[PDB]
């Protein structure tokens, strides 16, 4: 599988973004569970980059998250309690 | 999107039909009801406080007439203008504009915030819970102090502007001073010239505290109000003023 | 005296405010008013006789509608009233001494030297004994309310409203207005009304409370009684719970 | 007793000494060209919302001149002297001044009101901590809108006076169109009776605006202030104006 | 990040608010400070904050001191904290999207896409997902205050200063803004300072306490160690008793 990983923080956002998008292109298989657990915690931009990711693809293609950190859960549990807690 | 001009519109007409009727209201001759210890009180603030700016105004106004109509006059050969002009343009035109205008200006200004604060702040409200009906105590003395202010003021005004006028352009210009009061007597009168002057400045000044204290008082109490109010009030009487000035003029020399 | 208010209904800038509040102001005890803010309090004690004009409904005091009957009654009357609005009002240009003076001039005659004593004894009744000389824009803020209260019962007045007195202060300052009504209403034998959006301090003192929201009465009772009936709303008010009909503006997609 | 007015002189002094720090700060440096791209904006509340003022006034004032000008020079000159004294009163005194005093007013008070709220409300405050200058994300763009807009406005005051003296002294009380116009151009000299009027108006534009945004940005956090700071605004700019106008006038024309 | 204040004075002209203050400000833990109105309290967290120059004070962010800071160390520390104003602060001229937007321009270089999603995220985790693109001047009260808290952690700082969070008189507004501080200070691992009034509600949320009056620290301790060493000027302050250390004018003949 395909994913992108590794710290990300706002000086590398834009290209941690685009090499996600670059996966999507070429991304004519799935689904593909995302393995998260190689990513820096404590960093709320890293969802706002997922959630980009989800809007161009998976929201419609069934593409979902896996070993996702516990801290970044915590963050999407202040209010999205309707997201889709499932492997 | 276009309706937006025409609610503003509408809106503000109602108000001048609101400000007529208060004024109806507080005009009746009713304050004797109580002491006028208050009235004089009120005068302090409205006038006398004023005096230094209208005083400098009315200087630096009188120097540059005299600089201005010099340079014009020294073209025509004939000094002795400078009496007749620097005393037909103070009493005639500048001493009831700049005055009413730098009067309200400051008079303006901070009679329409302080009693807007009064609103604001619910002093008026609890006058009324109490029984003293407000515009006897706290518009009256204001209307009126303003009316007998701004005409005092406006006869200073040019009283400084004609000695700052013969200043420079009889004592530093070399014009004969002879000429100076004699062009002031041939051809304008003090049984003219200068009453014209005044009934002006009575226009003006009602016009000006009227819409001051109309500005501060009658509002709904939104916090933003107070400055809003503030600058409202000098734009108004700004306008007021210049309108009714072409029109009078128009016919107390035409 | 007896207060009632009926079927009153009053719209301000196009939208109503009350619709259908029927009160009842016992004598000799404290009512209150407790509601969400920015739903008619003070509109509502102005409403009480004050200078707002229903659309709909009846004012009665001693049960005479106060509407036109007569003009020399209704002054009179009015010195049956003292209040507090919101931060409590004191006139800038004005001594302490004048500002609780003031109101005496409203209907009597008297001679300087009972004014003055009048002034004296009504300041001491809050505290303020010896500040008579001094101009009240220098006072500290629990000085304030206290001035301003020393006004409001200068006539002897029957009726003392408190609109929203302990809605944002000091703790000390809590405790003095808190006693300052206990030793009051005994004092003078006052019907009193407390207006105000800290529950915990108004579940305390009053004697009978009404929940007031959206224009409508949405429960009444003793303390003890509103505690009985958790309609959601009055429920939800009372504890300070986050749950209940409140909204959130949200949706996932 | 005494020594009360000696404190209010010092304090006052003290603060022109401020004034003139922060005015050196925001003109001395200003390298954030990339957000300046929104002067355009701020220009709205200061220029185009203050046309319909000036434009009346000026209307006003020219009809006035147009009818005083002509009952005096009905006995010395009209057919040439409505054309001249027309012309140079707008561009040397008038406009220059009526319109400076009326901006001042109308965008003055507004202006330091609304920097006065940004500082009362503490918006303005939390910015420091997120390390963005208020000096050059609030204030640059208010003082330069002013710098432009005044001079506009001036130009525009006195077009507008120019069509009101010609509209009553020329066509309704029978003057020649000829003699008007050529009387003007023989007087009226681009260098420099169209130019000094541009001089006076940049210079009072940046006293009147450099004093409104210093009152506005005011050291003590209390709401009685505003009100103050609005009058002040407002009497301030309006005695500097006349003072400047004085010296400048008597170079350019002496 | 742990903060250090040292013998903390400040003037403000000739008048001392601050004498020799002494703070530890706990990582991970919420701190509060309490005190009688006026006493500086807002002061107190400007000085924290680094906006005020203290008077011979010593302040240690992580054990750096602040005034020893370079231009890029300073600047780069701004974006480690966030704090909600006393009004809400917002910008009257710019939308919502905007004011919780802004600050991400002080720090970051990102394509207008991320910042529309992290704009979407923030608002979401304070109940706000749906007034995007309103002007905020046409909030509600308990909607108004919500955003000025969701710029502030905007930038996922390490510190979240409340300045008078619990001055809200509403009942519902007071649950809500309990509830956001804890789900908040869980979320993201926050270190926080509450500063307020009307101690029912302070003393149930901070780890630990700091009450402050007259330029001095008047007792320290968790909630409970308050009570233990309540010295009278606390007791009385905690409990919002008279006959506290609270003068009046007093003297008759
Ligand atoms: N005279 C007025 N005319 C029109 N609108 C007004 C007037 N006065 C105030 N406003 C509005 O009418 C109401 C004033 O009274 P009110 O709702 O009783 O305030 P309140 O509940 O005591 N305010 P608050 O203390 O903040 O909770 C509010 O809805 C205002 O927006
Ligand atoms: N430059 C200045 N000159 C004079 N006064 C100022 C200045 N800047 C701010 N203020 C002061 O700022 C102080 C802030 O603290 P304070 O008065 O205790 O308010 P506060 O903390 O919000 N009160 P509270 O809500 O009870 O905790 C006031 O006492 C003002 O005098």
């Amino acid at each position: 599988e395909l994913v992108v990983s590794g710290k990300i923080d706002f000086e590398n956002a834009e290209q941690q973004y685009q090499a996600g998008l670059a996966i999507i292109k070429k991304q004519t298989s799935f689904p593909l569970i995302v393995d998260l657990k190689q990513l820096e915690h404590g960093n709320t931009l890293a969802l706002a980059v997922l959630v980009q990711w989800l809007r161009q693809t998976p929201q419609k293609s069934g593409l979902h998250f896996k070993n996702v950190p516990e801290k970044m859960l915590k963050i999407i549990q202040a209010c999205h309690l309707q997201e889709d807690l499932h492997l | 999107t276009i309706a937006w001009l025409g609610r503003l519109v509408i809106e503000r007409i109602r108000g001048i039909g609101v400000a007529a009727l208060m004024l109806l209201q507080i005009i009746f001759s009713l304050p004797s009801a109580g002491g006028f210890g208050r009235f004089v009180y009120q005068m302090h603030r409205v006038g006398v406080m004023s005096l230094l700016i209208i005083t400098v105004s009315g200087l630096f106004i009188g120097l540059v007439l005299g600089l201005q109509g010099y340079s014009i006059l020294v073209n025509v050969g004939s000094e002795s203008m400078l009496g007749t002009m620097v005393s037909l343009t103070l009493l005639r035109e500048l001493a009831p504009v700049v005055a009413a205008l730098l009067f309200a200006g400051r008079a303006g200004s901070a009679l329409t915030a302080e009693i807007g604060s009064m609103k604001q702040s619910e002093q008026l409200a609890s006058m009324e819970m109490i029984g003293v009906d407000p515009l006897k105590q706290i518009v009256s003395p204001r209307l009126w102090a303003g009316i007998v202010s701004l005409p005092m003021l406006t006869v200073i005004f040019a009283a400084i502007g004609i000695v700052g006028g013969k200043l420079v352009g009889v004592d530093f210009l070399g014009v004969d001073e002879g000429s100076f009061w004699s062009g002031m007597q041939n051809n304008v009168q003090f049984g003219h010239d200068v009453v014209n002057g005044i009934i002006k400045s009575i226009v003006f000044a009602l016009l000006c505290t009227w819409i001051a204290v109309f500005q501060g008082y009658a509002c709904d109490p939104t916090p933003e109000g107070i400055a809003t109010a503030m600058t409202r009030t000098v734009v108004y009487s700004s306008l007021c003023v210049l309108g009714f000035d072409f029109v009078l003029t128009a016919v107390m020399f035409g | 005296s007896l207060i009632e208010v009926k079927n009153l209904s009053f719209n301000r800038g196009e939208r109503v405010i009350y619709d259908n509040i029927s009160l009842n102001i016992r004598r000799g005890q404290i009512t209150a008013i407790m509601g969400p803010s920015g739903t008619g309090k003070t509109t509502l004690l102005r409403l009480i006789g004050g200078q707002l004009v229903p659309d709909q409904g009846e004012v009665l005091l001693d049960g005479k509608d106060i509407a036109q009957m007569s003009r020399q009654e209704l002054f009179a009357a009015r010195a049956r009233m003292g209040m507090l609005f919101q931060s409590g009002a004191l006139f800038t240009d004005m001594s302490v001494y004048e500002n609780v003076a003031f109101p005496i001039r409203a209907h009597t005659k008297l001679s300087e030297n009972l004014i003055a004593e009048l002034v004296a004894l009504k300041l001491e009744s809050v505290g303020l004994r010896g500040t008579e000389q001094l101009m009240p824009t220098e006072l500290s803020g629990g000085m304030n309310r206290r001035v301003a209260l020393a006004r409001a019962i200068a006539l002897d007045p029957d009726l003392i409203m408190y609109d929203e007195p302990f809605a944002g202060q000091d703790p000390i300052v809590k405790g003095v207005l808190t006693r300052l009504i206990r030793s009051l209403r005994e004092a003078l034998d006052l019907t009193t009304i407390i207006v105000s959006h800290d529950v915990p301090e108004t579940l305390s003192i009053a004697d009978y409370i009404y929940v007031v929201a959206e224009g409508k009465i949405q429960g009444e009772g003793t303390p003890e009684e509103l505690q009985a009936y958790a309609s959601p709303f009055v429920k939800q008010f009372l504890t300070g719970s986050a749950e209940g009909p409140v909204e959130y503006q949200f949706s996932h997609q």
